[PDB]
């Protein structure tokens, strides 16, 4: 059961701002509850499954990029207008020169403000606290996670410097083992040459 | 096993002829074959890393990345990694950030011998197999 | 600048959530101003500096210790064992605030309120602001979730190429030591043969 709250405007009152608050359960595509309100009066609608999806065959084209297009629209150019008495809302996307309707809502309005407006904001400073705790949360975690990279990075390190020990240790001079027997051979050799 | 603490009695095993050493290595990887060994398999590649917010530029570092180990990889198997993108260069590695890919590709035709421009699973393929894998597929 | 909302509950109303509304630069010593609504009204008051010194100095306590109160009680941080409590008369646009300890109430100041003229104006801003914050607390946790999957992909791989790099050097020596001992062996033959010579001769 989700929702989602976006401040907007209409051409009808254009010095105002308006709040439109959805409401759908699982997807948008489900159909949802449809809110809005100036911060005095009580305005929703509820459209569902079967005419939402006849939506994108009213117009013909696919409901992907027509459902994108409502999300871009209603969820945060677009241009909405609503009339109070026939209660009729429409919103259309407005192109270069030229313009094509996109969406259009007969709501019904609703009899309590102040409650709607209560638990929008309750929601609200819900959602920040929740947040928050998640921030904290993913914070402590991925600090963890650095500094068990780093100590990895010193044992790493602390390896490699055995492993250069012990390179040396048997190399760069201590090959003059091979190189005495080197030397017994040519004083053998030689003193085989002079006897 | 008698060569284990038969080494570390040996007094003070700095011997002989012990400090100008840079020449005196590549012999001994030359002459005793040091070179026929997977952790000497990039023993005669030139990297440059991709670690700097600006090339050549020696403290743009961009230090934190997992960038860091493969250059140690690189130096553990025999690679020369080098911080200056010189003449002398034959490879390039680029990890997650190709902000600067273009800047490489348009350096490279300034070379004599032009370097290699490649991403990183190269080596660590090359490594994780103990086998040189080939830079083309790595390519870009 | 500072604000601070905070959900209530008038006694009065049950039911209702009123909301306490706190503007104030920094600190709430120096004055400030308040706003109450319950989503259909909304009311305004304010109080200034001398206001709180009297008000603490008629309690006889400190001010500013009895501001880190204020701090509990309206912007909210009071604590588990902390009970405030407020009571506002709508008709008299008279609020005030109390906190309750041995089972009794115990009133911590009290404002003159007047009720606003435009109540979804106040509500409109109040509101813009609070989407506002609730988004940009969105915006930081997404970012958060990216760098924390970084890193725990990070601390795999190196920690996986540790352990195989210390199975290797382990596994170094033995090669180099039959890599040794095979030549020094033919080097021998060779030590033989000459020695036997130079025996003989």
């Amino acid at each position: 059961m989700e929702r989602k709250i976006s401040r907007i405007h209409l051409v009808s009152e254009p010095s105002i701002t308006h709040f439109l608050q959805v409401s759908w359960e699982k997807t948008l595509e489900s159909g949802f509850v449809i809110t809005l309100t100036d911060g005095h009066s009580a305005w929703t609608g509820t459209v569902s499954e079967s005419e939402i999806s006849q939506e994108a065959d009213d117009m013909a084209m696919e409901k992907g990029k027509y459902v994108g297009e409502l999300r871009k629209a209603l969820l945060s150019v677009y241009t909405f207008n609503f009339s109070k008495e026939s209660c009729y809302f429409f919103f259309e996307k407005n192109l270069k020169d030229v313009s094509f309707r996109l969406g259009s809502f007969n709501l019904e309005k609703v009899e309590n403000p102040a409650e709607v407006i209560r638990e929008l904001i309750c929601y609200c400073l819900d959602t920040i606290a929740e947040n928050q705790a998640k921030n904290e949360h993913l914070q402590k975690e991925n600090e963890r996670l650095l500094r068990d990279w780093n100590d990895v990075q010193g044992r790493f390190e602390k390896c490699v410097s055995a492993k250069e020990a012990l390179e040396t240790d048997l190399y760069k001079r201590f090959i003059l083992v091979l190189n005495e027997k080197k030397t017994k051979i040519r004083s053998l050799h030689n003193k085989l040459l002079n006897a | 096993n008698q060569l284990k603490e038969v080494f570390s009695g040996i007094k003070n095993s700095n011997e002989q002829t012990p400090e100008e050493m840079a020449s005196l290595i590549a012999d001994l990887e030359y002459r005793y074959s040091w070179d026929c060994s997977p952790l000497s398999m990039f023993r005669r590649h030139t990297v440059y890393l991709d670690s700097y917010a600006v090339i050549n530029d020696l403290s743009t570092k961009n230090e934190g990345t997992r960038l860091a180990i493969k250059a140690l990889e690189l130096r553990f198997h025999g690679a020369k990694v080098v911080s200056c993108l010189a003449e002398g260069v034959s490879h390039v590695i680029i990890g997650e950030d190709h902000s600067r890919v273009a800047d490489f590709k348009a350096f490279r035709r300034t070379f004599k011998r032009k370097f290699k421009i490649l991403k990183e699973s190269w080596v660590t393929d090359s490594i994780d197999k103990c086998e040189l894998q080939e830079e083309n597929q790595y390519l870009i």
